């Protein structure tokens, strides 16, 4: 995986905490998974906000975090 | 207008002597009339292939001035591949007979 | 102004700017060797100087 | 353009492998996994 | 400017000898959204019917317990919503962010029952429905067509401009350019015209065979990395 | 509440950078030819490297070859050279110097 | 060494070694007997005489 | 995730640290190594 | 390559006085790093563009050289309109100074 | 050649500088 | 291999006639094809109403 987290503000993502889950598709089968947003914005204070990339629609994790 | 790569390859095969020889087969139980209808069909075929795709396809060459371009373009390679060589040709000719500009001495003074 | 018409002096005017885009290539170019390697078999260079690898 | 060629073939085989967190002649390095026994 | 979608799909496209064409108009005109780069002005503006996406606006509304919202939207939009034309979000993507932000399988089947396939939802009705900002959802619908950018957008039309100053301009470039023998030289017609014309025959001839070969690695590539990632 | 104001574009796709090149190495030039040095085969000019053919550019300019010639060999090749006779053709407008040029030449 | 030297020009596109212009005042013409006729070829711009 | 093929090169490589300190090794330490993806591989050392 | 009478229209623009009042009005309270990092923002777009609608985008012109044709008519563009313009210029000037070929002559016979 | 179809609505073209791409 | 193309004919009358239709024509591009299609527009009209 790319350490390139979305921004979770609407005009990016839109609804992203809408909603207490989030569901995404794994694999060739495409399986379903949902997880919980809690357990998501955990990554959100490992997140930078100096670095933005691909439009500055994605912001980067700490190393410490991501590895 | 449309097909100018065709028609340049028209032309090469048309001045290739191998074609020459399949022309010569080709013309075995033909008739004047059949080869100028075939003529006349062809050219009849590339001008109903303009009238009816110019209403709604546009070439690379599309421009607010439409095909009088393209048209205006043959007409000017046209002019200086053929007319200016034979102008360059009288120039020469007319050069060699009487001097420059001979064709527009006056006449003699009686 | 015998001595003094050889002191009229105008400097060049080229310009050794280019742009560099290494975006636009993925692969190595060759590079030409200018000079022979004297800071390896020093003491030799005289005696294998002569032959082609 | 070497290194861009290094470095946009890296790109496609090691930022989507899981197996590759590092390269392999440093893996005794890294932590021990608590699942292996 | 960044290559935006989700799609892991190497595509590549072959051209005509023909151009685009799109239907005739006195006051648009179709243009590339990255090659304009439009403003909100420069976009057309259409009016579209309501009544289909009024009635899940009121349920909706109904449900999340914000009438006002609906009410003002209805007084707004009565006449047919006034929009932009091309900013817009498919119902497609718009069912994948419900489902991918947890939205329940109930309010996905009413959105699908309720709507055609080809829908086409505006950042107003976006706004309301999901009590967002318009702009927020003008900046999310643009992002999403970009995404598709072989789709043209339209524009409002505008005349040239400068075309005086490009006459003479045009005319000092040939006044200048073409007094001369440069398409005349023993130069052209020994170098330029038969190297030209040699790269060019070339490239005709095996157009396809370089492509292939160029791309053959990038597709090696893109295969392996999405077998890693399965 | 209805938008009004006119959103340009760059607000919203940003373009990426491309008319100076990355380094993906996030390092400067003169860094690399420094640690090129130390680097085996890479030595000043010595090697094929690209810190090689620099330093070979440098040693021909900081030597003499390419240095104008002195007053006493100025006759030898500049004094009949194509660009000394434009330029001063070009310096001196409605004249012509072949003149001073001989005379430059006896000087 | 102390003969003058003539000018040097040799690249891929122009040289100054397939011909002679002379001296100032002994000058030739720099083309040959066969493309002396052709010299508008071998020219990027050419101002023809009055007559 | 995007899609890596999509994503640009540049930005991949400010976002990893990691592969960055491998980039450095062989191409700003050394003139001279392969544009390979892997030259610390056993093949390249036996060539070596 | 693409914009090209857009660029057109900006020499125009730039060529008149009218504009020229224009900028210097513009031109208050600026800075150079500010107009710098404006032009240079500016051809970034330009070739920004370029690289990424070429992925999926064809042009008017688009051929099997693409835009290496489009590039290399530039350059011949700017050749002859600017180069042989200066060339005919200092054939002129060494025509006056010295004769025909005089840059050329070979240095005086000791 | 003829221009076959069975709808009435008179429909005209404009063009745009780019060609069609598959 | 002549000098058409640096002719004062060719800049009296080729590049200003030329230049000046393609300008005319690119600014009134959609006046001049409206007001041609009017009337066969109209005619349409008429008939797909007679018709009806
Ligand atoms: C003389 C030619 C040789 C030049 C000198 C020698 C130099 C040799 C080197 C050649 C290198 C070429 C440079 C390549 C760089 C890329 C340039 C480029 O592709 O973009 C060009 C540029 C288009 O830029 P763009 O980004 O693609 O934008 C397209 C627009 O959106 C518009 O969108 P659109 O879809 O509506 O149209 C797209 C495009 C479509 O273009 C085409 O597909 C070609 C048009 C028809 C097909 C056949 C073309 C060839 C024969 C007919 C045209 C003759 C002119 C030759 C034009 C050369 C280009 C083909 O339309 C045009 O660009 C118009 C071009 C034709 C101009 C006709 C002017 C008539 C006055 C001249 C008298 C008649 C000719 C005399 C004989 C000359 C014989 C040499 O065209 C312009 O010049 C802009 C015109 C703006 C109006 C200015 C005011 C009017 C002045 C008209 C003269 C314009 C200057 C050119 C002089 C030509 C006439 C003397
Ligand atoms: C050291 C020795 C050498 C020293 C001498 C150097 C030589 C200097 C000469 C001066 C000219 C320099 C070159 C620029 C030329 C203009 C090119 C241009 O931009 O025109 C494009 C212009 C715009 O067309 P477009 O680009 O397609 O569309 C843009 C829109 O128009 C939108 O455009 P816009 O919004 O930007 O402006 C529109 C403007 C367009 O009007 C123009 O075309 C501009 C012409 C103004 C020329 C002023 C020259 C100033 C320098 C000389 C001093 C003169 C003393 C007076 C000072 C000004 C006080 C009145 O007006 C109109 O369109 C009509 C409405 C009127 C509005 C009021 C305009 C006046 C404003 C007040 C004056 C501002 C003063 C600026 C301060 C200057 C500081 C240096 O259209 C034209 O081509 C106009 C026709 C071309 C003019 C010549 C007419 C044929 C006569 C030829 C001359 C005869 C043959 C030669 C033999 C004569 C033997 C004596
Ligand atoms: C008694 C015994 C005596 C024995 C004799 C001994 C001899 C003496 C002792 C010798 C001692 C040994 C010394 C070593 C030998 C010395 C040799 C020497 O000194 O040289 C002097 C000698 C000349 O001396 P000279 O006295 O000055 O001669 C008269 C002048 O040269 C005349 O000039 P001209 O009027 O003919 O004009 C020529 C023109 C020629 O310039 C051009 O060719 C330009 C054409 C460009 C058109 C396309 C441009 C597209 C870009 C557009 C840019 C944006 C548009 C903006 C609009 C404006 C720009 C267009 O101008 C230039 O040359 C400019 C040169 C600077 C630019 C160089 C560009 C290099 C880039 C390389 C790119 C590498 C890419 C690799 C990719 C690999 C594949 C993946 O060298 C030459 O022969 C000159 C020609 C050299 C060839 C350069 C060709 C560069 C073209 C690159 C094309 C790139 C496109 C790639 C396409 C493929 C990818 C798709
Ligand atoms: C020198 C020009 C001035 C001529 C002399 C002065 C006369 C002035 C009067 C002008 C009147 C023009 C006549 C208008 C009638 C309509 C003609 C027409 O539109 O169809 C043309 C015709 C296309 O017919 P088509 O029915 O549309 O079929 C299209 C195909 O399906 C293919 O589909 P596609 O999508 O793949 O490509 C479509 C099209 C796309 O065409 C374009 O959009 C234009 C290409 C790039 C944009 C910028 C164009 C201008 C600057 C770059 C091109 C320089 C050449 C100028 C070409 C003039 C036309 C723009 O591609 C082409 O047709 C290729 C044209 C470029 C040929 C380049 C040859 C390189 C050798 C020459 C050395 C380099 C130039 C030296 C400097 C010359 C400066 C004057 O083009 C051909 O000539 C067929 C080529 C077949 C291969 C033959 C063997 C190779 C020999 C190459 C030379 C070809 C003859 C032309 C000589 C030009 C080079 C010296
Ligand atoms: C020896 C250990 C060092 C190894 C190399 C590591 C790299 C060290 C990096 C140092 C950077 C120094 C920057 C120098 C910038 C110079 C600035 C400049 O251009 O000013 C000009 C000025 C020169 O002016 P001129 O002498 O008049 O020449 C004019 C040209 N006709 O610059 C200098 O003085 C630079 C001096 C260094 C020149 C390079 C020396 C190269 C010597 C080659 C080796 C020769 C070995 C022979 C030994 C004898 C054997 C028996
Ligand atoms: C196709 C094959 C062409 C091959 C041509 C390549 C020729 C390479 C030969 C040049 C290098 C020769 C080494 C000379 C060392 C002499 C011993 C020495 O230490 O002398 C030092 C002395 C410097 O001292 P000064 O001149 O007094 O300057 C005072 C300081 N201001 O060195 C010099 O003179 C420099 C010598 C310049 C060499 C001539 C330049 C030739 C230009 C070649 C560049 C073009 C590329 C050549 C093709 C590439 C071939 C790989």
């Amino acid at each position: 995986m790319l350490n390139f987290i979305p921004k979770r503000c609407p005009s990016v993502s839109l609804l992203f905490g809408k909603r207490p889950v989030q569901r995404i598709e794994v694999g060739q089968a495409r399986h379903q998974l949902e997880i919980p947003v809690e357990t998501i914005e955990k990554i959100y204070e490992g997140v930078d906000s100096r670095l933005e990339y691909h439009n500055k629609d994605y912001n980067a994790m700490k190393w410490k975090d991501f590895m | 207008g449309f097909h100018f790569q065709q028609y340049i390859a028209m032309a090469g095969r048309a001045i290739n002597p191998v074609q020459w020889t399949r022309a010569w087969r080709r013309m075995e139980g033909k008739s004047a009339t059949e080869v100028y209808r075939d003529a006349l069909a062809w050219t009849n075929n590339q001008f109903a292939q303009i009238s009816r795709a110019s209403q709604y396809r546009a070439w690379w060459w599309q421009n607010p001035l439409g095909m009088g371009l393209v048209l205006y373009g043959t007409y000017k390679a046209w002019h200086m591949i053929y007319m200016v060589r034979k102008q360059k040709k009288t120039a020469q000719l007319v050069a060699a007979a009487y001097g420059q500009g001979g064709q527009w001495l006056n006449p003699v003074p009686r | 102004l015998l001595g003094h018409t050889t002191s009229v002096t105008m400097g060049n005017s080229d310009i050794f700017f280019l742009p560099k885009p290494s975006n636009l290539l993925k692969i190595a170019l060759p590079a030409f060797v200018f000079m022979p390697n004297l800071t390896i078999f020093t003491r030799a260079f005289p005696f294998y100087a002569h032959t082609s690898a | 353009g070497k290194i861009h060629g290094a470095v946009w073939r890296m790109k496609h085989l090691f930022a989507t492998n899981f197996k590759m967190v590092g390269h392999p002649r440093y893996a005794y390095a890294l932590p021990k996994n608590p699942l292996l026994q | 400017y960044a290559t935006l979608g989700s799609g892991w799909s190497f595509s590549k496209v072959q051209y005509t000898k023909y151009r685009i064409t799109k239907p005739w108009t006195t006051d648009t005109t179709f243009d590339d959204i990255i090659l304009s780069q439009p403003s909100k002005e420069d976009f057309a503006k259409f009016t579209k019917e309501a009544p289909l996406f009024l009635r899940f606006l009121k349920l909706v509304t109904d449900v999340e317990g914000r009438q006002e919202a609906f009410i003002q939207f209805a007084k707004r939009c009565e006449n047919g919503l006034t929009v932009e034309k091309d900013v817009y979000v498919t119902k497609k993507e718009l069912v994948d962010c419900l489902w991918k932000n947890g939205y329940t399988d109930t309010e996905i089947n009413a959105f699908e029952i309720a709507f055609p396939a080809d829908y086409k939802f505006h950042y107003p009705e976006l706004a309301v429905l999901f009590d967002l900002t318009e702009e927020d959802c003008y900046k999310y619908c643009i992002r999403q067509r970009a995404a598709t950018p072989e789709e043209l957008v339209e524009l409002k039309y505008t005349k040239p401009k400068n075309l005086v100053s490009s006459y003479g301009l045009c005319f000092l470039g040939v006044w200048f350019g073409l007094s001369n023998t440069v398409l005349s030289n023993a130069w052209f017609y020994s170098k330029t015209f038969p190297f030209g014309a040699v790269f060019y025959m070339l490239g005709s001839y095996f157009y396809r065979d370089i492509r292939e070969k160029l791309w053959k690695e990038e597709k090696s590539l893109i295969h392996t990395a999405q077998e890693n990632k399965n | 509440k209805t938008l009004e104001r006119n959103v340009p574009m760059k607000e919203i796709l940003q373009p990426l950078w491309v008319v100076e090149p990355p380094n993906f190495l996030r390092q400067p030039v003169w860094k690399q030819f420094w640690e090129a040095q130390f680097a085996n085969r890479s030595f000043f000019f010595f090697g094929n490297a690209w810190t090689s053919a620099a330093a070979f550019a440098f040693f021909i300019w900081w030597s003499r070859v390419f240095d104008p010639p002195p007053k006493e060999r100025l006759d030898r090749y500049w004094l009949n050279s194509p660009k000394f006779r434009i330029l001063s053709a070009f310096h001196n407008p409605g004249k012509r110097p072949g003149l001073k040029i001989s005379l430059m030449t006896y000087e | 060494h102390e003969q003058p030297y003539r000018a040097f020009s040799l690249g891929f596109t122009a040289n100054n070694l397939s011909g002679n212009w002379g001296d100032y005042i002994d000058r030739q013409d720099n083309k040959n007997a066969l493309m002396r006729p052709a010299r508008m070829m071998f020219t990027d711009v050419f101002i023809p005489t009055t007559k | 995730n995007p899609p890596v093929w999509k994503v640009n090169t540049n930005e991949w490589l400010d976002s990893d640290q990691y592969w960055q300190a491998f980039v450095e090794k062989h191409h700003f330490y050394s003139q001279y190594q392969p544009g390979v993806v892997d030259p610390e591989a056993p093949q390249e050392v036996e060539a070596f």
